[PDB]
């Protein structure tokens, strides 16, 4: 069987190593461009919830480096979701729900007519609070980023109560949108 | 021009998947990230 994806995606893995710099812990694990290979990959690697504290997964379109300085990210920003309210297994379960729902929404091109503006997704597994982020290309496009944020909240069942922040990458070196 | 797969379609494809992981993928995971490999 073969269900081709609109885009070819690269999964990256940041291995926590207290002795090494970010760039020296990051590895491009695999590229994939079908539904089958997406699930083969996801099925055979640790879920976000099974990673050691300090680890990251990144999923970015092929050719986009998972760093804000990349030409495809530099004028862009991210929607940020922080997972820090719940505890132990409930927090872990919510983290895994957010990450996989996000990955499905991305590779399945579910962000209405704005898929060209999606760069990638990032999960940071951290003892103090996990972070799940959706990175977009152009921080000046409020129309794009607002709609993308709405879909994000819908897909991940993020309550109207919890307010998501869209942060501009450049400013990180105060949210532009709150939702 | 747009290829889309909704949630139910993707999940159904996972639930009914029987084909194994391509060997090239498995070997790449083992090469660069053996510690996250599940089998």
């Amino acid at each position: 069987t073969r269900h081709p994806l609109q885009n070819r995606w690269a999964l990256w893995y940041l291995k926590a190593d207290r002795n090494k710099e970010w760039e020296d812990c990051l590895k491009m694990v695999s590229l994939f461009d079908t539904v089958e290979d997406f699930w083969s990959l996801y099925n055979h690697i640790q879920s976000a919830g099974g990673l050691n504290w300090g680890s990251d997964y990144y999923l970015f379109k092929e050719g986009i480096k998972p760093m804000w300085e990349d030409v495809n990210n530099v004028q862009g920003g991210r929607w940020l979701v922080v997972v820090d309210k719940q505890k132990l297994q409930r927090r872990t379960q919510l983290l895994d729900h957010y990450w996989l729902e996000l990955l499905m929404a991305i590779v399945g091109e579910q962000f209405d007519e704005y898929g060209d503006y999606i760069c990638g997704a990032v999960v940071n597994v951290r003892q103090k609070g996990d972070k799940v982020s959706l990175w977009t290309r152009d921080a000046t496009r409020d129309d794009v980023n607002l709609r993308i944020g709405q879909v994000l909240k819908q897909k991940l069942s993020i309550p109207d109560t919890e307010i998501l922040r869209y942060e501009v990458h450049k400013d990180s070196s105060k949210p532009r949108i709150c939702l | 021009h747009m290829i889309r797969y909704n949630r139910d379609t993707l999940m159904t494809a996972r639930d009914t998947k029987r084909a194994p992981i391509p060997d090239e993928m498995l070997q790449e995971i083992n090469r660069v990230a053996p510690d996250i490999l599940i089998a």
